[PDB]
Formats: structure tokens, sequence, C-alpha cells
């Protein structure tokens, strides 16, 4: 439409030398050239000065200086973050991210690579206590890393235990701009892809993740400028306390990806474990199974909302199923489950990481046993089957799924606690006139090697109807 | 058909307490007091399966005697018939059931309904 | 397809001045874009013109098969 | 819709393996 | 094409000419580049290529009709 007027004003102009020799009178007399530029390095051909130049465009676009000294090799510069392709240290890793990146056609990833190293020394201070921040950053790492090593000292277990239940997790180590990632959980379904075997090329995302990091906060604490474990009892860790240290106004953090949906009692549990306060501002309390159902239905996000009124379907194998995870039932306080969404967890060094993450472990696992029901199939009000289920918090780490007796008529009650990660207790509950379903140990034993609701009840129906 | 598919069913598609009341009448032409069909013996047993009651089914029971559907003598007698005792919750949830009608315990029928309400105290 | 290959060709060529043109006199992101479009399909279009180009030797082979059975058959 | 998950499926396949 | 544009452009955010008139002498190049041969549309050259397989097919068939027969013994 507007092409048009313009090739209609390029035939008036074929009715430009004039506007060279005018751009040479006003050469002899900014930001929109470099923006043309910028969106056209995708159209620039591969060759060395080019992608020298693409790569300049990266530093333009993170913000980051860029400096050539020939075609091989230019520094991204800034204040601390100065590295090389071809402050106060060597540059230390040939990091083969980076470089495998860089030698394909990738550059969007090393865009992402120079935001986190952005977003590493972006900390509010005078530059100098930054230094000294990112050491307390680096005597934090070299810590985490001894604790897992001193457990795989202490043990020789696979990459499954140390994730599921071990001390600090299945830990990769800070490369580029990517923190250091533990893997705290990986359920026995996201495990499974389509069977996975777990050899130690595992996957960054195969799980749930928290990074861990430093971050300036508003509040003064003292965190350590050492490596804080120098003894170490031979089968635990032991920190040698405090000061060095000095009072950098930051803390360390665990940053989550993805929001994990706690209880009350969690944060209660998370701030007496470690005594800095979570929620600086108290926020919104809202009922944990509203929360666990927008976490499990913005996994996989659809433009859709499901308008579920808390009434789940399931399309199974030899079974059709429907749940009602009944929010606001209330608990023996009087209340409902009442959570929030946290996602930056603060500790202020690093003999903590253990405990707290063995609380995250908890409550992730919870959360797996409600994400079960959380569905998108919609087999809506068919006549056949629809067994209809209910799921409701009887207390904190317990709940109920009650159901209608496979033989007779009664309700009957199989009430979950979870108390640990990798082990959750069922008990059935049944009317004293009723026909045996089946025994607890079953229950538990489907129960973790699936961590899901419905494929127990389906081995709860199956063991019944056998019988 | 059974006093216990019929709760059942109004568990299974959840019905408010006054829709269980009416399609509890639809089912069943002669209301016989509901007590000759042991509506309050019915209600305790399929709540008081689990750990906790379900609060659906003591919804019915607490309509079923705050609306006069369900004599007290009967409530009282189906109470008298749970202990287990293990269970602090179920228990909690029985006597605030005998909090409702405790302290008013009125009988306004037949002079056996006030011997069996004597028999129920 | 050389009335496409030309129009596109003259098109891009005084559109692109436009542009040049624009800058120079400042010192237009939407007709910025579209040159993109136009660069890309001309490129497409070289690309089926090569392909062509093969087909037409293809023909020029295949015709003097034909010639040749023409000159048997008579 | 209407269509069992196939990860619920391989699941369900494990499951039964277990205890014969 | 475009590559000499952004030099264009770079030499603008330096101050240039010389370009210009080698972008057009690239032109002319392209003109030299629409003479190679190709004139109608693909799917006209589609039917052409078919027909003429056609035309060599059925040539070589009756060739061979008349290798094969004999209207004497």
């Amino acid at each position: 439409l507007s092409k048009m007027s313009s090739l209609l004003e390029r035939l008036h102009a074929k009715f430009w030398s004039e506007t060279i020799k005018l751009v040479r009178q006003v050469m002899e007399k900014q930001h929109l050239v470099s923006c043309l530029e910028t969106l056209q390095k995708a159209l620039k051909v591969t060759s060395l000065p080019a992608m020298t130049d693409r790569l300049e465009s990266i530093a333009r676009q993170n913000g980051l200086g860029s400096h050539l000294s020939a075609s091989g090799t230019e520094c991204y510069i800034t204040s601390d973050m100065f590295y090389v392709e071809v402050h106060h240290g060597e540059n230390p890793v040939s990091c083969p991210e980076l470089v495998q990146q860089l030698r394909e056609k990738n550059f969007d990833e090393f865009s992402k690579h120079l935001k986190g190293l952005v977003n590493l020394y972006n900390l509010p201070g005078d530059n100098k206590l930054k230094t000294k921040m990112y050491l307390a950053l680096q005597s934090l790492e070299q810590d985490l890393s001894k604790m897992a090593i001193m457990y795989w000292k202490a043990t020789n277990a696979g990459p499954l235990d140390k994730i599921l239940h071990g001390s600090v997790g299945y830990l990769t180590p800070r490369s580029g701009g990517h923190l250091m990632n533990l893997k705290y959980y990986v359920s026995p379904s996201d495990l499974l892809d389509d069977i996975i075997l777990h050899e130690n090329n595992v996957s960054r995302s195969l799980g749930m993740n928290a990074s861990v990091t430093i971050e300036g906060t508003s509040a003064v604490y003292k965190l350590p400028i050492a490596p804080l474990i120098m003894g170490s009892h031979p089968v635990d860790n032991k920190w040698t306390p405090s000061f060095n240290s000095v009072d950098l106004p930051a803390c360390f953090f665990l940053k989550f990806p993805q929001p994990i949906p706690v209880s009350r009692a969690f944060v209660q549990k998370l701030q007496n474990c470690t005594g800095i306060p979570l929620f600086e501002t108290q926020p919104t309390y809202a009922p944990l199974y509203e929360l666990i159902t927008q976490f499990e239905l913005s996994k996989d996000p659809d433009p859709i909302p499901l308008n579920h009124n808390m009434r789940f379907y399931a399309a199974l194998p030899g079974q059709q199923h429907c749940y009602f995870l009944n929010k606001d039932a209330p608990l023996p306080d009087g209340r409902s489950l009442q959570g929030t969404l946290v996602s930056k967890i603060t500790f202020q060094h690093p003999g903590r990481v253990p405990l707290i993450l063995n609380l995250i472990r908890h409550q992730v696992a919870y959360n797996t046993l409600i994400g079960s029901c959380v569905k998108r199939t919609i087999l809506k009000e068919d006549s056949p089957g629809l067994l209809q289920f209910e799921v409701c918090p009887l207390s904190e780490s317990r709940f109920s799924v009650s159901f209608q007796h496979p033989v007779n008529d009664s309700l009957v009650c199989v009430v979950m606690d979870v108390q640990d990660s990798t082990h959750v207790s069922c008990k059935l509950y049944k009317g004293l006139s009723d026909a045996l379903i089946c025994t607890d140990d079953f229950i538990a034993k489907v129960v973790q090697r699936c961590m899901s609701i419905p494929v127990t009840m389906r081995a709860i129906r199956r063991k019944a109807e056998t019988i | 058909v059974n006093l216990k598919q019929a709760i059942l069913q109004a568990w299974k598609e959840r019905w408010s307490d006054y829709q269980w009341a009416i399609n509890m009448k639809k089912f069943f032409p002669k209301g016989a007091t509901w007590d000759i069909l042991n509506l309050a013996d019915a209600l305790l047993e399929q709540a008081m399966i689990g750990p906790s009651p379900n609060p659906l089914i003591l919804s019915y029971l607490k309509y079923a005697i705050s609306s006069q559907m369900v004599s007290y003598s009967s409530v009282l007698t189906a109470i008298s018939k749970f202990d287990d005792f293990s269970r602090d919750l179920c228990v909690q949830a029985l006597l605030d059931i005998m909090d409702m009608f405790c302290d008013r315990l009125s009988c306004h029928g037949k002079a056996e309904e006030c011997i069996g309400l004597c028999r129920a105290l | 397809t050389r009335e496409r290959l030309l129009s596109a060709l003259e098109d891009l060529e005084v559109l692109s001045r436009e542009l040049i043109e624009m800058l120079a006199i400042s010192r237009e992101n939407q007709v910025l874009e579209l040159l993109i479009h136009r660069d890309g399909e001309f490129q497409e279009l070289m690309k089926l013109a090569l392909n062509q180009g093969k087909i037409h030797h293809e023909m020029q082979v295949l015709e003097k098969e034909v010639e040749k059975r023409d000159s048997d058959i008579q | 819709a209407a269509a069992a998950a196939a990860a619920a499926a391989a699941a369900a396949a494990a499951a039964a393996a277990a205890a014969a | 094409f475009l590559p000499l544009v952004h030099n264009i452009i770079k030499c603008m955010d330096k101050d240039q000419d010389l370009n210009a008139l080698k972008s057009k002498f690239q032109e002319m190049r392209k003109l030299i580049s629409t003479m190679p041969g190709i004139h109608l549309s693909p799917e006209q050259q589609q039917q052409q290529l078919q027909s003429l397989r056609e035309q060599v097919r059925t040539k070589n068939e009756l060739l061979q009709k008349y290798k094969s027969l004999c209207m004497f013994e």
C-alpha cells in the first residue's frame, strides 16, 4: 500500500547524483543507521570481518563494549566481564559452550550468555565491593563443589540418587553466563521420555532446577569471602565459623526458573531454617490447589483457559477418571491450605543449602502428587465409567483420595502422607463390612514407582477386580 | 434404590444440600419420616470412613437435622454406635452435631418418640 | 519470468536509492523491511532462474535427439 | 482430548510390570 | 546486493559516491544476468519438457516397431 506511493515517488526520482553531492556537501559541513544495521546483521553472508561486525552488533545490543585488535581477536569489555574470541583475574576457561555456539550459527545463545554475564555483575555497589561480592560467590561455589564431592566420597551413588536424595544435588558448575544449577528433584514421569538411562551426560532441563547466585538486597548481611570448608568431617561437611567476612549489602539466592507454590507452614519452616525473612512484604495468600493447577496448566500453555472449576478429567487405558481437587476444604485450624509462589530463597552461608533443599524437595514432591490430576483431556460427561474421585487436604503433607468401592457401595478413602522426597506412605480406609481391595504396601509401591495419583488408582481398581 | 446409593450419587455429582433434599424426596415416595429408612445411620457411615469426615456428607446431615427431616433420637442412636475413638476429628465432628440439637431436644410427636428420645439421651 | 525479474530489479534499485537518499537528507523502518523482503524474493527468483537455465540446457539436448529421430523417420 | 497421554501410558506399563 | 548498501550506510556514518555508482554498475550486471535465455513461466517449461519427452518416446517406439516388423517374410 505505502510501497505503491513509494514506487510512484521512485518514478518521480526516475524523472541521485545530486543527492550524493548533497551528502558530500554535508560531509564538508546516529541511532537509525545502527538500528538498520542490527536488523540487517541477519542478512550478512558468512565471512571473517562480517562475523566480527555481527559480534560487535551483539556487543551494542547487550550494552557491552567491543574492541577488535584484528580480524581474529575481539574483546568484550566491561568493569569485570572481560573476554575475547580469537578484570582482576585471568581469562579462565576456553569454555566449550560459547565456542560451540559460535562455531555454529547460534548467535542468539551468545547474546543470552552476555545477558547472563551482565546480570552477574550488575550489582549496585561502587565496583570495589562488586569484586569482593563476586569473590563471595566464588567462595560459596567452592564450598558447594566440595559438598557434592563429599557425597561422592560418601557413597558412589549414581546421578539419580545425587538428584533425588543426596546433599546439594546434581551440581553443574558455572560456565559462561549460565550460573550454577542444582537439580534437586526429577519426577518418575519426567525422568522417562516417551525410559531414560541416567548416565552423566544428563540434560540441564531434565528435572526441577534451582540456580544459585548473589544479589544485592536492601538490607546488609555478613557473607564469607574465603573458602569456608578448610576442614572436612569425613562423612559430613564442617564449617569453620565466620570472620573471613564483610558486611556486603547483598545476600545469596536460590532462584528458581519456575516459581514453586508453597504452603504457609513451609514459609515458617524455611524462615526458621534460614533466619532471613522470605517475603519482604507479606504477599496475597491463595489456596494451594489453585496455584498447583496454575503451575501444571501453565507448563504447556494454550490460548484457551480450561475453565475447570476444579473438576479435571483423565483419559486412561482401561479406565476413565474424574477428579475434584477440593480447595477450601478446611484444615484442623479452620483455614484452607493457603500458599504463595516462591521464586527466590535467600540464604547467608552454604551450610543451610542442604536443609533448605530438603524442604523444597518435600514441597515439590507433594506438588507432583497433586500435579497428576491437573490435565487438559476433556472426555466431558461420558456415561461409561467416569469413576468420580476427590482429593482433600487433611493436613500439611497429607491428603486423601476418596472414591467409591469397586465392589460394594460405601466410600473408600486412601490417605497419602509424603514423609520424604521419594517416600510416601499410604493407608486404605474402608468400611468394616467391605471387600478386600489392596494392601497398603502395594499402594506405597505404586506411588513411589510412578508419583501419580491416576496410575495408583488404576492399580487399586485392577487389583480389586482380579480378586 | 438403597440409601447408600442415593447418598453416594449425591457425593458423585456435587449436590448442594437443598438439591440433595429435593432429590432425596424424589428418590423415595414414602418419606417414612426418614428414620424408618435410617438416614442418620447411612450418612454417618459414609461420612466417618476417612480419618477426617468429608464435609459434603456432614453438610447433608447438618441440614437434615436443622431442617427437621431426621428426628433427634435416630441421630443420637447413630452417634452412640460409632466409638472407634482413635480419630479426634470424627469425634469433634460428632460433638458439633450434638452441639446443634442439644439444649433444644424437643420431640413433638407420639409418646413412643419421647421414650425413644429418653433412651437416646 | 524475465518481467518479474526485471520488475524486482528496478523496484529494488530506485527504492533502495530512496532509502539511501532519506538517510542522506536526514544527515523509515517499514520500507526498510519491505526492501529486505524484495531482496530475499529477488534472490529466490535468481535461484529459480539458474534452475530454469538447467532445464533449458536439458531441452536443447532433448530437441537435438528429436531432430535425429525425425531424420531417421524421413 | 479423549486420548491417553503418552507419558501416562508409559508409566502405566511400568506400574503393571512391578509386582508381576 | 544488500551488503553494499550496508557499506554505503556505514560510510554515511563515517562521513561515498564511488560505491553508489558501483551499485549502479551492479544493476547493469543484473541486466546482463537477466539476458541468459529463459522467459516462460516454469509451468510452461514443465509442459515443454513433458511434451518433448513424449515425442522422443513415441518416435523411438515407432522406429522400434519398424525395426521388428518385416512386411515380407
